[PDB]
């Protein structure tokens, strides 16, 4: 699968946002803990 | 509970930039010091809503320092040798912070002074930080010290010292360094994990972390394993080669040359620990507890390395 935030395809554990949509451990975890989507460089 | 205002210096640096992005994103206010507004990162940070930049030098610049700490409750301080005497600077900053009187948590990014734990030399751009740490402790500032592992993104196929993932003609990759190939080194993904971790430390307060040293490393790999990782991601033959000296294929300024020389001796000659501190001699335990969404070498190599190359103007990923 591919992460909807950072678009990675390599992750120790996949996640589901409040929409069942696919997130990576990082993106999903960050959102869960802080409330906002993980901010990406660039 | 409430989001605070964070003072940061060297905003464009990989550690600061990481924190800044995440800090601003969750609602914190950021007062940051940048040496120049010209630059990709600079403009990026310039763009983030609740980020205020102050362009000027840190060396003998107390005025800026005072401004930077006005209304600040937190601070993440991580200097560079490019700015000058890292101790005169690190001391002034800590004094500024104390004068402000509103800092609740002052996280300083520190590094070891190897000549204090063995017959080794003091690595030029690490040891001075350790002196500033002690000074922060001295002032009594509620603090926590972080020791960053070596960045996964130091890697590049370009002719840059110590961390060149060289693209051989036959399409294979080779990494030549003084590091022992079997000895695990502390790694860290600066952009991806520094921000989240520092956030979590701030979120915990000095009530938990005051006076503590934390190893900002999420995984330990031996040169061979690093290569086995790049080789796993790019599906190419990546091999490590231990060389007595650091190869310097381009023109570099003194400080980095001296720095590398010391590295040759400490890691090549003496086979010494990146973190010669008794406390750091798993070291990844605390870091992983603070942030469990870390990015390992494999994902870096696969997901980022290629991209970064591309941006640097390369094309083997095509
Ligand atoms: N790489 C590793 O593996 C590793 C591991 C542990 C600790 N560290 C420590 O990290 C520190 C560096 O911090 P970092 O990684 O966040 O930064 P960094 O990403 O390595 O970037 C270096 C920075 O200094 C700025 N700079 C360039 N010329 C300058 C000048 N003349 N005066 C002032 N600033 C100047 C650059 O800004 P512009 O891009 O805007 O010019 C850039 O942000 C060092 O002390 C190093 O020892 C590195
Ligand atoms: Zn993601």
């Amino acid at each position: 699968t591919t992460c909807t935030n950072c678009f990675t395809q390599t992750t120790p554990l996949w996640r589901r946002n409040p929409e069942g949509q696919p997130l990576c451990n990082a993106c999903g975890l960050f959102l869960k803990l802080h409330g906002v989507v993980r901010p990406l460089s660039l | 509970q409430q989001k605070k205002t964070i003072a940061v210096v060297n905003a464009t640096g990989r550690q600061a930039a990481s924190l800044i992005r995440v800090a601003a994103a969750v609602g914190h206010h950021v007062r940051a010091q940048v040496h120049s507004l010209k630059g990709l990162i600079a403009e990026e940070l310039q763009a983030i809503p609740n980020v205020t930049l102050f362009q000027g030098p840190l060396l003998n610049n107390v005025p800026l320092m005072d401004t930077l700490f006005e209304g600040a409750h937190l601070a993440f301080i991580n200097t560079t040798s490019q700015a000058g005497d890292e101790i005169a600077i690190g001391k002034d900053l800590a004094d500024a912070a104390k004068r402000a009187g509103t800092i609740q948590h002052y996280i300083y990014s520190s590094m070891p002074d190897h000549s204090l734990y063995g017959p080794w030399p003091a690595v030029p751009m690490w040891a001075p930080k350790f002196t500033v740490e002690n000074y922060v402790r001295q002032l009594g500032l509620p603090s926590t010290f972080v020791y960053a592992g070596i960045y996964n993104n130091n890697f590049t196929s370009l002719p840059y010292p110590l961390f060149q993932m060289e693209l051989m003609p036959d399409g294979t990759f080779e990494w030549h360094a003084p590091f022992d190939p079997d000895i695990p080194l502390p790694w860290l993904d600066a952009e991806h994990d520094v921000g989240p971790a520092l956030l979590q430390i701030f979120k915990d307060g000095p009530q938990k972390w005051n006076g503590h040293r934390i190893a900002l490393t999420f995984e330990t790999l031996s040169p061979v394993q690093v290569c086995a990782a790049f080789s796993r991601a790019l599906n190419r033959r990546v091999t490590y080669v231990q060389v007595p000296k650091v190869e310097i294929k381009v023109n570099i300024p003194v400080g980095y040359r001296e720095q590398l020389e010391a590295i040759e001796v400490v890691f090549g000659e003496h086979k010494a620990p990146y973190f010669p501190l008794p406390e750091f001699s798993r070291v990844t335990d605390e870091a992983r507890k603070l942030w469990s969404g870390w990015r390992d070498m494999e994902e870096y190599a696969r997901e980022v390395f290629p991209i970064e190359e591309e941006a640097n103007g390369l094309d083997w990923m095509l």
